[PDB]
């Protein structure tokens, strides 16, 4: 019970570790119950809409006993009012109106899906003798494309860009992720293979999925040069909207190490003193009691990119000659991680004056020999011993028990 | 299956009737209302025969006297694979659907199409999986050793089945079900092996089983509508399905019925609190009950000679006389002290609340003197008083403590009328100052 | 010690150079 | 130091283990019977066996109904989902009020899910696509597979990727030397940041430098999640999370409230019941609090009458301050508290009593303690008489101007002169009304 | 930008003891109202408590919105002041409660501290590598000072900012790392063989010296509503300007409340409470008031100032009359400031301040006539007569408004009472409530 | 008011010149782009940026087309073939714009009158982008 209070005094995540903050995956996927590894997109919704084969084979699919194809042709081609074979006057009228140089374009536009028509559209030229001219703000918008800064008309139409750059919005952190993420509901028709191909073609349409992604660069080089395919013959790609930050690109949130630091008060005060100690151009030693505190401080110093090495009783006897020699010779070493009884006995630490005590309040005889590793001859400056812990906590009882032992061993 | 612990009508497991359509005094969680239960059994047999469509049934009576209980008994005694749409009066006032379109969708959700089809399934425990790959992976060899408790076999797999086995990773000892046509492979879990958990399948491997589907006419209406797909059954943005799709679905269902490919399963549309509809909805109900594919509509109301919505006059049950012409009315009656005591005993034994005789008598007295639902709600809130003093059985003083703690309608109305200055009136005048 | 640089991979990608005296555009 | 706004002096109901309320505990003064009734309701919610149990908090203005509901929410804890609501919030212009009420009903029922995640993570070492034989065949993607080399701490792996997984790989802009996080449940890929094994100070993007992830590349981790039924309903209704076309276009369209069908809710209930049956999910019913319940019209009241008999409905707490007021949307029916008698019959009305002078005085004293203002006894007695003369809230909201007027005179205590000057500067409803009657031009 | 109705007010005109000077900072008189507004201003700047409703009640043409504008001008920068009308809540794409929630959360600012790096130097070499379709862009930037020289790595956004306001390997640029902003400070090398394409008239600056990379700490304030709209969908930044944020769900709001509390705990950001000003608050439904009664009790609520000029008028959405058009639930939790009418002297100096704001030179007799006609009629009519009399005086070519210019402006332009008398004397010529008119004169 | 340095006219030559030391692994490492623009009462050859060649080949500028070059943005923009090249094909789509007047390089002082609502509309919807 005492050591649990000691290990909530130093860092709260010694019980459970903060993990990924991701949406709940409402998905029955392919999970393993245990030279390369094949991972395939196998995500399916747990909700299944079971449909009979009779509806799909008598109402959606065309067969000999229904008129799906006949009525589809009769509605879309034979009685279409944009057909040039039967409505050439309307096609000529609309061609004069819009300036489109093809009179079959109105038939092609009306018989294509809206997303597909968005994707396949290219900026073709229009004739001047037409009634579809350019209104003034379209002109301005199309004028201010690659116009540089310090131009009046470019900056007048870059209000959102100036608000994005002025408000420092590309380094902000994402604060909201959805609670549940789910795929679309899987429709199954048991005993039919046409429905699986149709569902796979609708869900994973190659033109639509290609437009929401991009070809790799080496693949683009291969088809452009080694296969001779021209650039305009490429599939249209890269139509996915660019997100705000790198944080807003995904709904998975990694454990932020700033949140790791700020939930422990001792680590927060240690960081806020270590910044000015590093600005002073110094060298510091920190002593610990548990190996998990050493590991968490190693993970903290990886964010701080401080030149640090760790000394512990779990390490072998050979390399204890080498970290001490490097500490005494090169000055770029900054942080020395020690245990109490690992480095406090006879270790030459004359290049140290600043020793820090993270939670070492165990025994006054063993604590008092710990800065004695650094409090020795050859020291060239003022020695300051730092001792930090949290108030109104078990350490209060541990510290005045140590002070009672200090008074007992000094009186006796 | 689809578990939820305690509800208001969870004790009702159907109408309590014998083989001769006569109601027992206490059966299936239903006591009292013998003529109403007999009439509801007659309506249940009208639904079960399935030869008569578009009949309006009105359940009218005093509030808290066996109206929604009768509909829940009808729905529980109906059995599954028969549709039972239970909508409210205010549920049809949509912002992207008209009232007639929402009423048509609620009408057509209650007519089912019964279709039986046969399918081929391969279900068993995987012994060993052996895929041989190449460097490019274009051509692959496969060996699937699968077994049931009665059989063992080994299969040569094509490239598509090898790809469908690497996707949704199957290991040794997994129990899987394979559809040969669609290629869907479902992992049922792992077999019983220590070195989630599902029993190994028995009997044949290549099985021929019959699945039974019941698809409502609204689902075929949504699917056959080319504007929106089948996802509108879940998103709910169907958006005013045109009448030509409805006529095509009706003609195709009449085609399938004559050839024996499908069956008609009529159900019940229960419009609870039907007085909230307007005169336009009432006239659409009037002309929607004379159609072939129309369910048997049950309407419940407690209004008595009230103002019809969308009109300026007063009509019986809140419904105009032409709608009442098309309806046969079931009348529910008030309860005596023994029926109220039996309802309270059933509701107490449903919520696992142990009652003493004196507490039951006190609850019966305050049920016949205030309301039945007040005494039903007092039981669960007095059991917490019983366990707050570490006692199992609810005594009389626990019911008295719950009575003084929680007010009924009459005591609250009296306390409001005695202290009318402390509350906001119709004119918005209140006094907050306790002085003067 | 000193960390090495990240591996720079530009394979099959058009190259633009801007030097002090002259520019390039190495297309395909 | 902190921020207090008309509340946060109340930390709970202030009960003992026997359910008996003390006088001044938990920041609550008086209302012994109402607090004991709310404690019994809290025990009923903690029993987690009921559905559709609805109570009504009845009393005048400034008597502690919203305070009692917030105390119920504080006593239940943060694990129980609490959905505070206002009666006018149900009127939406995107969807009908029926759907908004059912959405708030499903928002109050939550569940704890122990979810396992299949995770491929590590540092990207290689990225080599394999081109197809015919890229312009019309059907089929440009590439066939992509080989991804992932290296973690104490282990390494190579993965031959599907093109659909490579779409989510490329969309987060993964390059060589990036620490990534592939979730096999949804196909979602998170780019953790640039690896710190290479150089750091040569970037121009303020990127995050992340060390090597410990353990194997392929992982299975159990994550405890807290979702509500409405979250699952809006996830299935607007499907985002897959790598298919509909999931990608679902994130880009404008989100709109739709009428969630009964079929989808029943399917979600079936899957949640299955999750409970395997034992990885635990159902946590909660509280839906609808303050100012008099502002619902008869349509929402009738649908509330229907929806209280559902088997999944939460515990509903209502509050009103009307005596005998006609229900909105109707013309003739006079009903208590603006609530029709059919809903009243399913309710359990809890009466909230007004306060005396001493209760008002100690409420002023405790709110001055929480606001960190020092008051003398004569000024406290003047504020108590002032509160009994006009209202409790006007004496409550004159404490901060009294503290401001004390701070402008370079003093810490609040004296009789500060209360007199705050009375003279700021007026209540009654004195302003007396100004309104005695004026020619409309004031 | 132009001369508005309240453009002469810069602050409240209060000393260190919150006592109003008789004429200071453009606000004259109203000493009880101005002292009360100074108490409101000090309570907002203290920022300790939240969700206090303030009511500014009084007759028309008195200085209610003038007092609110003085409070907003004394608020200073970086404090969110939301000034809305009563009619802006009623929207066809938002509900009333959602519009009120957005108006509430526009008045709570989050002051986020950021750690950035500034890179300013002379560009040596630019290598930009792009794919054939121009989608994937990467490259290296070699930038030097007079002391240092570093080769950086570019991304897509960095290259996009590089090819805009294009730098030609010898231009001195400045790169904000956190904001991603490039400012081309000028050209230093001044290359002899320039391409004859662009208008090469760039400013000549020297190569900067010292550190190439300098760390900096910047501070910006983002309101809670902007964070809600940004986190609501994938294109929320464009919806911040088009207003196409239709009924943001409550899960976003509570998660952002938790994230803002976590940022306050971490010390990254601090909460700056502001003022929501609802002008003409009587033009709100009782649904809006019932939502406001509970929205004021939240922790993330601003200090709400409401202004209304109505007496005992009918509350909107109901059939009864209430004081100031507000129900007694809102009036219970509101703190009412009463504004009083003006005498001759205060009207005279208000007109003098409006004349010196409009750069109009009045004579003393013209100011006396304007004071008399602002006593007989309302204040706003005599204030509006000033610019008309100024234009009349400039028409006769003298830069001083005499008495006869004010007489001509009084004759040409009517007040309320004279137009009412002219209508009531000639009721046959105007269309009445029954739609009857006499167009014919014979 | 705005000041624009504008090059315009019929393209007489289009020679993307190579470098003295081309880099391996590529093809036609362009050192500069030489264009020849002819107009009324004058013609002038230009030495353009190498990056303008990708805009020329993206906008499909050929020999004999009339283009529109502004100074600080690059941004080639053809308006059509000249009227001197209108009688070599019997059937064709593109219109034949006349040969432009004035010098090839000119400074024109333009004055633009737009309301504030035009700026709000043009800033509300974004610039013409490449997203769905
Ligand atoms: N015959 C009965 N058996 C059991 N419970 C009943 C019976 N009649 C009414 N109840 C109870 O009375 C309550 C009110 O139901 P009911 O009167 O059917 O609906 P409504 O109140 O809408 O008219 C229900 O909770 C039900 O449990
Ligand atoms: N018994 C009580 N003890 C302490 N404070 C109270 C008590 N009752 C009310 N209050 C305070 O008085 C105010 C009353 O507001 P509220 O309860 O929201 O309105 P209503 O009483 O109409 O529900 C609250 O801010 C609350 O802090
Ligand atoms: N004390 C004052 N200081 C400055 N200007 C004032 C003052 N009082 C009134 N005004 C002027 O008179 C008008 C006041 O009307 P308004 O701002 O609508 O407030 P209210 O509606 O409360 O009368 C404003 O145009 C303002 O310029």
């Amino acid at each position: 019970a005492v050591m649990q209070f000691r290990k909530v005094c130093n860092h709260p995540d010694l019980f459970e570790r903060a993990d990924v903050d991701s949406p709940f995956s409402f998905t029955t996927f392919g999970k393993t119950t245990s030279k390369f590894t094949d991972l395939i997109y196998s995500s399916r919704n747990p909700i299944k809409y079971s449909l009979p084969r009779l509806i799909y084979e008598d109402l959606i699919l065309p067969n000999y006993n229904n008129d799906v194809d006949i009525a589809n042709k009769l509605k879309n081609v034979k009685f279409n009012i944009f057909n040039p074979s039967t409505n050439y006057e309307l096609c000529l009228f609309l061609s004069k109106l819009t300036g489109e140089p093809s009179l079959n374009e109105f038939f092609r536009v009306s018989t294509t899906p809206l997303l597909k028509r968005v994707i396949e559209r290219t900026n073709g030229p229009k004739n001047t003798d037409s009634l579809s001219f350019k209104t003034i703000t379209q002109e301005l918008l199309e004028v201010t494309r690659n116009a540089p800064s310090e131009g009046v008309m470019a900056s007048l139409l870059n209000v959102e860009k100036h608000a994005y750059e002025r408000e420092y919005l590309n380094c902000i952190q994402r604060g909201y992720h959805p609670n549940v993420s789910a795929p679309p509901v899987t429709i199954e028709v048991l005993g039919s293979s046409h429905v699986t191909n149709s569902i796979n073609n609708e869900l994973f349409d190659p033109l639509i999925s290609q437009a929401l992604s991009d070809i790799p660069a080496i693949t683009q080089y291969n088809m452009h040069v080694k296969k001779g395919i021209p650039v305009e013959d490429f599939p249209k790609t890269g139509l996915f909207p660019e997100p705000l930050n790198k944080n807003f690109s995904s709904n998975i949130s990694m454990p932020s190490m700033d949140r790791f630091i700020t939930e422990s008060a001792k680590l927060r005060k240690l960081d806020e003193l270590l910044v000015k100690l590093k600005s002073e151009g110094h060298r510091v030693l920190i002593y610990f009691q548990m190996t998990k505190m050493m590991d968490l401080m190693e993970e903290y110093l990886t964010y701080r990119q401080y030149n640090h090495i760790r000394l512990d009783g779990s390490s072998k006897l050979e390399d204890r000659r080498d970290l001490v020699h490097d500490w005494q010779t090169n000055p770029e070493i900054f942080v020395f991680l020690l245990s109490t009884r690992a480095g406090g006995l006879g270790i030459n630490l004359t290049a140290a004056d600043t020793v820090i005590f993270y939670d070492s309040d165990w025994n006054p005889t063993i604590d008092s020999q710990a800065m004695d590793r650094a409090h020795r001859l050859g020291q060239t400056r003022q020695v300051t011993v730092y001792r930090l812990l949290v108030r109104g906590t078990i350490e209060e009882r541990m510290r005045d028990r140590a002070k009672q032992k200090e008074q007992v061993q000094q009186v006796v | 299956k689809s578990l939820s612990l305690i509800a208001a009508h969870s004790h009702i497991t159907g109408l309590g009737l014998d083989e001769n359509l006569q109601p027992r005094p206490t059966s299936e969680g239903m006591v009292g209302q013998l003529q109403a239960r007999r009439a509801a059994g007659v309506i249940l047999k009208m639904v079960q025969n399935g030869t008569i469509a578009g009949r309006a049934v009105l359940v009218a009576g005093p509030p808290s006297t066996g109206k929604t209980a009768l509909a829940m008994g009808v729905s529980q005694s109906l059995g599954k694979d028969v549709p039972f749409t239970a909508i409210a009066g205010s549920e049809i006032f949509s912002l992207e659907l008209s009232k007639t379109e929402a009423l048509t969708q609620a009408f057509r959700k209650s007519i089912g199409i019964k279709i039986k089809e046969e399918t081929e399934l391969i279900e068993g425990e995987v012994v060993e999986i052996q895929i041989d790959r190449s460097i490019t992976g274009g051509h692959k060899q496969g060996k699937l050793t699968i077994k049931t408790t009665d059989m063992e076999t080994i299969y040569e797999l094509g490239n598509k089945m090898i790809d469908g086995l690497t996707k949704e990773k199957v290991l040794a000892g997994d129990v899987i079900s394979i559809d040969k046509a669609s290629g869907k492979i479902t992992k049922l879990g792992r077999s019983f092996a220590r070195s989630r958990f599902v029993q190994c399948p028995e009997g044949e491997l290549q099985k021929r089983k019959t699945v039974v589907h019941t698809v409502s006419l609204h689902e075929i209406d949504v699917i056959n509508s080319r504007t929106q797909g089948f996802l509108a059954l879940f998103t709910g943005d169907t958006g005013e399905i045109r009448s030509e799709v409805r006529d095509q679905i009706n003609t195709k269902v009449a085609e399938w019925k004559e050839e024996g490919k499908a069956e008609i399963v009529p159900g019940v549309l229960f419009i609870d609190e039907v007085h909230m509809l307007d005169i336009e909805c009432f006239s659409f109900i009037n002309r929607a009950l004379e159609d072939e594919f129309a369910p048997i509509v049950m309407m419940a109301t407690n209004r008595g000679v009230s103002k019809t919505r969308g009109t300026n006059y007063k009509s019986p049950h809140g419904l105009p006389l032409d709608l009442l012409d098309r309806s046969i009315i079931i009348t529910t009656k008030s309860y005596n002290e023994q029926e109220i005591k039996t309802i309270l005993s059933i509701r107490a034994q449903e919520e696992e609340v142990e009652l003493s005789s004196d507490a039951l008598d006190l609850l019966t007295k305050t049920g016949v003197e205030t309301s039945l639902r007040y005494s039903s709600n007092l039981i669960s809130v007095a059991q917490q008083i019983a366990m707050k003093r570490k006692n199992n059985t609810v005594e009389v003083e626990d019911v008295k403590r719950a009575y003084l703690l929680f007010l009924d309608s009459a005591r609250s109305v009296k306390y409001v009328q005695e202290n009318e200055s402390q509350y906001i009136d119709d004119q918005g005048n209140v006094q907050i100052s306790i002085a003067k | 010690f000193v960390k090495p640089r990240r591996p720079y991979n530009s394979e099959g990608m058009t190259r633009i150079l801007r030097r002090y005296e002259e520019d390039l555009f190495c297309t395909f | 130091v902190t921020r207090t706004a008309a509340h946060t002096h109340i930390k709970g109901l202030g009960l003992d283990e026997s359910g008996v309320a003390k006088r001044v505990e938990g920041g609550f003064v008086g209302q012994i019977e109402a607090r004991e009734a709310c404690g019994v309701i809290v025990d009923l919610i903690k029993a987690k066996k009921m559905s559709g149990r609805a109570i009504l908090l009845a009393g005048g203005p400034s008597t502690g109904k919203t305070a009692l509901a917030l105390a119920i929410s504080q006593e239940l804890g943060p694990k129980v989902p609490f959905c505070p609501l206002v009666g006018s919030e149900l009127y939406s212009v995107e969807v009908k009020k029926t759907e908004t009420l059912m959405e708030n009903f499903r928002r109050a029922i939550g569940l704890r899910i122990k979810e396992t995640k299949e995770v491929y993570e590590g540092e990207v070492t290689e990225l080599t696509p394999e081109d197809a034989e015919n890229p312009l065949g019309g059907y089929g993607k440009t590439i066939s597979h992509v080989i991804v080399g992932l290296k973690s701490a104490k282990g390494t792996k190579t993965l031959r990727l599907d093109p659909t997984i490579y779409e989510s790989i490329q969309r987060e802009k993964v390059s060589i030397g990036d620490v990534i996080y592939i979730e096999a449940n949804t196909g979602a890929v998170k780019r953790v940041g640039r690896s710190d094994a290479y150089a750091t100070e040569f970037d121009l993007e303020t990127e995050e430098y992340v060390p090597l992830p410990k353990g194997e590349v392929h992982k299975k981790k159990e994550i405890v999640q807290d979702v509500t039924l409405h979250d699952l309903d809006v996830a299935n209704a607007r499907p985002q999370g897959g790598q298919d076309v509909i999931s990608m276009m679902g994130q880009l369209l404008k989100p709109k409230k739709t009428e969630i069908t009964e079929k989808l809710r029943q399917e979600v209930n079936k899957v949640v019941a299955k999750y409970i049956d395997q034992g990885v999910a635990e159902l946590i019913p909660g509280v839906l609090f609808i303050d100012e319940v008099n502002m619902l019209d008869i349509e929402i009241f009738t649908y509330l009458n229907k929806a209280l008999e559902s088997n999944i409905a939460p515990v509903v707490v209502l509050a009103s301050n009307r005596g005998m007021t006609t229900v909105r949307g109707t013309e003739d029916v006079i009903s208590p508290h603006g609530v029709p008698p059919d809903l009243i019959d399913r309710l359990l009305i809890v009466r909230t009593l007004p306060y005396d002078k001493d209760e008002i005085r100690t409420i002023i004293e405790r709110r001055a303690t929480v606001e960190r203002l020092q008051v003398e006894s004569s000024a406290l007695d003047l504020l108590a008489t002032m509160g009994t003369e006009t209202s409790l809230r006007y004496a409550l909201q004159l404490l901060a101007p009294c503290g401001i007027l004390a701070q402008t005179s370079n003093r810490k205590e609040i004296v009789v002169n500060d209360v007199n000057e705050a009375k003279l500067l700021f007026l209540d409803a009654k004195r302003s009304t007396k100004i309104l009657e005695t004026s020619a031009n409309y004031l």
